[PDB]
């Protein structure tokens, strides 16, 4: 649907955390 | 104590309401240093247009009119942003096992964002539409003596399923948490003064891996 037309980009990187 | 704050205040507020506001998170001195680092980053001209997951136009300011830069926290002159990120990570990891079914095992870089007044804003949207793994949105605000009646810029959250809403002023040293999925549609109403904030999204382990196999 059109939801992702409005959603903020998350960037190309995920930084591991917690465990 | 960060842990005590998290379990006593943040975990209940999130599981009951899906939104949690913590004022005076770091104190005036540290928050001021963060504001200085953000404004120095802005002064270098590096900020670029906020991006959308599915972008169709090079210029999409009518969807979101903010300018941003991504920060890992290890960069030169960004030590205090890094301290802010370390504080948030310590808090969140201490919530694990208590934020519903979520087991957070990652985050984005920090998104430093500036709405440069002039009626810029962000239309009502959901952060995580399609299970991209983002489960908690964290935003730290940096704007002192913010008067919404003059400057706009209110974050209005419309929690799903009821005519209710939560109006969050982008108040200096305020830390905001909310579920990133469709439970919390939200908008930044047009701002008429410079409006700074730092966002980090936190990822749920299982949804993150599923999103990985799906993209
Ligand atoms: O800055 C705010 O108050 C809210 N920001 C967002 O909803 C976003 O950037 O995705
Ligand atoms: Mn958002």
């Amino acid at each position: 649907d059109a939801c992702t037309l409005l959603a903020p980009a998350a960037g190309d990187t995920i930084i591991s955390l917690c465990f | 104590p960060a842990l005590k704050l998290a379990l006593e205040y943040i975990v209940p507020a999130m599981n009951k309401h899906g939104i949690c506001v913590v004022d005076d998170f770091l104190g005036k001195e540290t928050g001021q240093q963060i504001g200085d680092e953000v404004r120095a980053l802005h002064d270098t001209g590096k900020f670029t247009d906020g991006q959308l997951v599915s972008q169709k136009s090079d210029s999409s300011k009518d969807i979101r009119g903010d300018k941003i830069t991504w920060i890992e926290g290890k960069e030169p002159g960004c030590e205090t942003i890094g301290l802010l990120m370390s504080s948030m990570d310590d808090l969140i990891c201490h919530c694990n096992g208590k934020l519903g079914s979520y087991k957070i095992n990652g985050r984005t870089k920090a998104m430093v964002a500036c709405y440069p007044g002039n009626g810029t804003g962000y239309v009502r949207h959901v952060d995580n539409c399609n299970g991209d793994g983002r489960c908690v949105t964290c935003i730290y605000y940096l704007n002192k003596d913010w008067d919404a009646k003059v400057s706009g810029g209110i974050l209005r959250i419309f929690p799903e399923g009821k005519a209710q809403f939560a109006d969050i002023e982008p108040k200096f040293d305020r830390l905001l948490f909310f579920w990133s999925d469709r439970r919390n549609p939200h908008e930044v109403q047009p701002a008429y003064a410079t409006r700074y904030a730092i966002t980090v999204w936190y990822f749920d382990a299982d949804e993150r891996a599923a999103a990985k196999v799906k993209y």
